[PDB]
């Protein structure tokens, strides 16, 4: 029942989001997940999508009311739902395998559509996928 | 711009096309006499360097497609005209500035009296150091290793002493005034 | 009498969405504009600001192709591509009166949304304001 | 991070939320032993000034949400612990850097033969003058005033002088060779 | 007495009954702390001596009755008291006498503009070296090599600058005035 | 002979006859250039006195029939020719030595990367300090106070590093070697 | 005068008519080369100044009638000539003396053995340092920096040694002797 | 044995036995006070080597059972008890010598008349800087650079001055004498 | 009584004495009332006259048995007797208003014949003038 | 002949009445006069010393005019007018055999008082005297 | 032929009894001789170290004119004279081959018996030995 | 009976050791009598001797089996007899009035022969001449 928990909307508001910023030299720093530490294909993915949900709310930031800042408060009531589908872990864990990126906006949307579009991807496949204690695979990154 | 001695102060630049910035070759230069140009430093993809004469006054560092040549402290060699030129392939586009250097002026007043032929003959001083443009005047040059100008300037005054007397100094717009109004002694 | 019903009130709307869109940070970026205290002057800030304002978005507003926001953009310049003629031209002053402004995009995209929007209000009055040549407003700068 | 002895090099830090950059009152220190803070220089809206002591060594510089200091040029005293203190009123955050400066070894040899009792004994020598941890080992600490690290160790060998002798010297990773192959007689 | 710095300076001293000049053993001393005595030199029937120490800073020589002791040029080391002893057989007087060293004051005015947290606080600075007693106050203590003092005040003016300021030196009776009137911006 | 830097080392001449020895005048002297005769010293009876320039550098002193040039400690000048001329009577007899001083090399390698426009460039540098004849060279002139010289050379790696690479230093017959394996980063 | 060195000396002048001191413009000179006239100091009416150059080598001071020029401390420089000219209103009196500085002499004896071919010619030397005369002779020019002058001299005694040998200095009319009467060893 | 400054000198040791030489282990030493040893030079078989302190001031050399160490040139330093250690197997033999090292004396006569209270008494001084036993007496301690010791004495000669007057000085054995014979004045 | 215990005679005797001095440079020091600093008429005569006959002792000298000597020796009788025509102040205020000058002997006789000159005269008005507690004025001298 | 009678007892009174008269002081005061160690003879000393006492008295005896002093030296300057027939003059070792002295004025009268009464006796005993020419004496000085 | 029988018995026993007699001693002395090491052939060594020994006696070995040793000195060199007839001589390589040894006289003593011991038993083997011209041996120096 | 203690043959081989010895520049250091601190010909005779056959083990030595070594032994066997001819005095002054040559052992030679020549020579004389008792005259030397 987790596979269309993330509705097919939620991409097409983020590819907005994306084709609707404008393009320039601007870069800003932002927490992530780090790639290189943390190469497991699904514990990545799952860390990498709690962590991007801390990170949008001060993160990705649009005037109130408009088109674009209901595209976040959705994707926000989204995770709220998806909090069921994920097991606890553990709390030494965060803050590990993160690591920091000084680059563009368009850049972190990017790292950010990418997480959501492969997260949803593997849940189709199979809906209990993140319920795995991945503190074993978290333990390497330093 | 204008920035005063020992003060930190930034000249800028930047490239039009708002998309790029670290692409942008990015070079400053000082111009010395004779249309001299002096190479202080470079920038491309956020790899800076700095000649080793300038090393320590100046750096590079970017925000954007805006280009910063920070002056870490200005002294008074720095005072000139300064030229940045981006280049994004073959194609290259330049900026000018001017950094005024200031040094607030100085003015100092004393005196002393005549010993011969006799203690009645007092000598005002009038001494003011400034940049660019010391000026001293009673109302009735030196080079510094700053880099500064001195000057200076004397009056007699025979007894009675007409005191008190004034000395006017300034530095172009800035301005200043120094009194003797009695001795120590009379 | 054309000038009145050239801005289009969808216009300065789609200013708007572009605006509403942008995302908010500390981002800022230096771009040429009109000098407000250099020259105050409202009829002659807006006649000049416009000239600016068709060298700036080239350069300035990007978007990938065909996006709602570029295509946006093509709809601006088109728009002001005819409007040239309703305003008559006094070119020596260019690089004059003219200043750098290092601000975030969103108060650049506000300073052109105020310049079609006052523009629009400014022209609904009068179609004929645009005769005055203040190359003596552009000697004060 | 990591640098050589020389280069240029920024350590960064940056605020949480990407709304404010000029707001946040940054301030730079360089964190002596027991994590004393000597202050380095400040910045807010812009407006940046570095303490005279690090004048010309240190710089601050900013982009968005991001904090820039600035090495112009590195040298031994600089590595250590930097530590970032934002301030946005009531609120404070700190970030903590670690720069590591390194000067590339220099890995030296030289021989010499005993004076007494005989001619007989060779002892070749191997420098390795490093930082921050330099090594020498044959195959078979002083103090300079840059602030790196020299260490030196000596192999005897008596006639007659099995030659080629190798020395290992070394920088934690970086790594070279020394090889004396013959005397002069 | 009272004389400035460099000037040449008499102290006298003389015999009570104007018969004896010659005959008296004049013997000038100066006087540190305690009132402590330091030989400066002797004089008897116009045969001077003066100590290696003093020798050409200072000297002594007579007429009648009188006895002058000769500063060739006065520095601030000198200023204090100084005591004659005149002796005849088995009598003794002693005359004292204060010499007062002054320099004139010089009186320097200069300013800087706040370099954080902006550039809108400009600090007028008014600073006079005089001696012995140099004062410094603005209209709204340091010791130099030469032996005189230094002494500075700063004054704070918030954005607007409320321009003309003015200090007021003095030494003593001596005064000066510095006034600032505009700034270079 | 050959001699090292700092050693101990003694020339030798002699008398024929084997009954004198005190009898003989001796006096030994340096070959400077230009068939030039400097004066060591003298020595007659057991009488000995060198020459205040080279007092504490040389000395001398007999054995039988055998005279000695005994050198204290050998610098980098002291490498050339010597003479000892002995006399007795009106009759006299010469004997000429060659001193080769030798200072050991030292073959020192260093690195440092290149700092604009990126630091993908590697130099080695390979410095060799011998005497009488350094020598330095990779694989793929100063003189010291000393009386020494110095002669180094450089290596310019564009990355990907071909590491190891070897420089070989030599003086004359001996030899050395240089190897920088791997760098500090990767 | 004449005066020693390091002592204290005094030149006199004075005004004919008794009545007056305070009212004559005295100064007196140094006579340097080629009848230079070297102002060292004025007084009139009790108020004196000496140029700086002679400053606290130099003093004035009065008497009555009497004018005294007081040299504090008297170095080899000052012997020579010197003027003092006394004026009262057009009228001027001028007076002239010698002042002669004399360093007492100082005769300095010492030996020292030859080393080569033997040990049997013993040197002695007579080294006498004076002003303005210094001589010095066996029985059988350096300047120095406090302007005086030494000079010396040599004797080369064969062994048997003639001892006692003297040596005789002088300075003028001052005199002194040295003799050597015994060596060390014998 | 004795020698004069500047010039060369060797003490000497020597085997019991005439039959050897160079298998003998000599090592010579510098007695400083309290018989305490500083190690000069060694040498066994005809290798020598002198400590690098000594270097230059000291050589040591052979000839048949004899063992010299040549002073190359002495000052007043080297003055002292010298201690030669001559090793053979389980037995060692020790040869004590005294080198005195000798600066001939130099005699100085100088006057001065006196400046207080009058110019009559005249101060002749005669002055002898010798070694190691300088003395100066009138016919009626200073240490310097060069290690050797300077002494003075002063005879006062009321007016009228008795002369000619003779001072003695001498270096023990060794003696000179200095005569005033007349004033400039 | 008072007013004609100086005679006419005594102020002779000083003339004769300066129009008999010899003309010279010389120049010596002696006491004398500060005239600045005490600048009332009548305590600053007081206080000079008495000053004089300390000073006169030791200043004003001659061979003994001249014409002069004898002059001296009068005016020292004359103030035997005026010691009564004088009342006592206070001890303090001796050395007080005093100074010392530096100038020539007849300047000297000059200051001393003005101050019997001037005493003799104010004397004539009325011989009890010099009764008066001048204390307070000599306060003022430093 | 003349010459005994000129000098007369009543000046050399005069002259005391002026010693008697100054005051005792140390000062101390510079004039010329012979030098008396220099030139040893007696009948020579007062012959030169005289010639100096007459350029003397002008310059270092002065009193105010009309003074008994004042009146006692022009009687002595008019003696002496006359009396420099009664000596016979030998002029080129004048600025010889002269010394300044620093002494007392009453050392000063006292040698001149010395002077007149030496030469008041002396001639009384020969005014014939002074016919000698000790230009040989002056080359002693 | 005649070689064979010159070098007689008696004449190595005197030699002999020279280096019996001689004082033991560490003193040593510096002589030339032949170096062994750089010219190692036997045969061509005696050649070459006996034209060197004539030489060599005459300022090595010396005793007191008529001493039993001084004679015995005498009975060598005599030896010596007749015998350079047996040998070729190849003079270009004198002053080379020759080294300078510093070493004790019986050392010398011995080198030198141990030359005319070797050369006596060696001629006795072959008379006609020394034909060789060893110039090329010397080279090998 | 001393007279004839030491043999004509005795000085004949010692004549043969100086005349059988080769001439060189060699030197070397032994000790032997002082002649200038000890002048008295009886006493300084009677210590060169007793000296000369302490030195006369390790300074003069030969070949074992040898002319020579033979007549070194022969001196020594010599001695052992004379040992009686002597009186002891005393051993505070061995090495006393002794100091030491650097000079070749020819010269040496020349000693030794001297003293034993000069020694039978005065022995001839008087046979009791060495029972001297000279610690007097062993105490001038220093
Ligand atoms: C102000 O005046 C005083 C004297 O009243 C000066 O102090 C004196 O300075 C002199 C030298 O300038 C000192 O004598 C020196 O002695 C040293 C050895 O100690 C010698 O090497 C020098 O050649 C010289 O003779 C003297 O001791 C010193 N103090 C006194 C009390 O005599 C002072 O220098 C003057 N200036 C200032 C700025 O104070
Ligand atoms: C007298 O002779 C003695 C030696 O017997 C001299 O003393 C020695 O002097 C040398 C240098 O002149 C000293 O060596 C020096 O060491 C320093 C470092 O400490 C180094 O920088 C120098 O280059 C030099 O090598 C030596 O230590 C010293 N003492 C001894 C016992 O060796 C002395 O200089 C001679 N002259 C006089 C006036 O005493």
């Amino acid at each position: 029942y987790c596979s269309h928990m993330i509705g097919s909307g939620h991409l097409q508001s983020l590819q907005r989001l994306i084709d609707s910023q404008m393009e320039t030299s601007c870069q800003i720093t932002f927490e992530f997940v780090d790639q290189e530490q943390l190469k497991d294909p699904v514990c990545y993915l799952k860390k990498a999508f709690l962590l991007v949900q801390d990170i949008m709310e001060d993160t990705m930031r649009f005037r109130d009311n408009t088109p674009n800042a209901i595209a976040i408060v959705q994707l926000q009531e989204l995770s709220l739902r998806l909090k069921s589908c994920f097991t606890k872990d553990y709390e030494e864990h965060d803050k590990a395998c993160v690591r920091t990126f000084y680059e563009t906006p368009l850049q972190l949307l990017e790292k950010v559509k990418n997480v959501f579009n492969e997260t949803k991807n593997l849940l189709d496949k199979d809906w209990n996928i993140f319920s795995k204690n991945c503190n074993n695979s978290f333990a390497e990154c330093s | 711009v204008t920035a005063f001695l020992g003060e930190r102060v930034t000249l800028t630049s930047y490239w039009r096309r708002v998309s790029l910035g670290p692409e942008i070759e990015v070079s400053w230069f000082k111009l010395g006499p004779g249309e001299e140009q002096v190479l202080i430093g470079r920038m491309h993809h956020d790899v800076i360097f700095i000649e080793w004469p300038f090393r320590g006054f100046f750096d590079i560092h970017r925000s954007a497609n805006t280009f910063f040549l920070v002056v870490t402290a200005a002294n008074i060699s720095h005072d000139g005209n300064y030229l940045c030129r981006m280049k994004l392939g073959e194609t290259e586009v330049t900026k000018q500035e001017h950094l005024s250097v200031v040094k607030p002026l100085t003015l100092s007043v004393h005196s002393e009296r005549s010993q011969f032929p006799d203690f009645s003959v007092l000598t005002v001083t009038c001494t003011v150091n400034a940049f660019p443009h010391p000026h001293v005047q009673w109302l009735m040059v030196m080079k510094e290793k700053d880099g500064s100008l001195s000057v200076a300037v004397d009056l007699s005054l025979p007894k009675p002493w007409h005191l008190p007397v004034t000395c006017v100094g300034k530095n172009d717009k800035e301005e200043a005034h120094g009194v003797y109004v009695s001795g120590y002694l009379s």
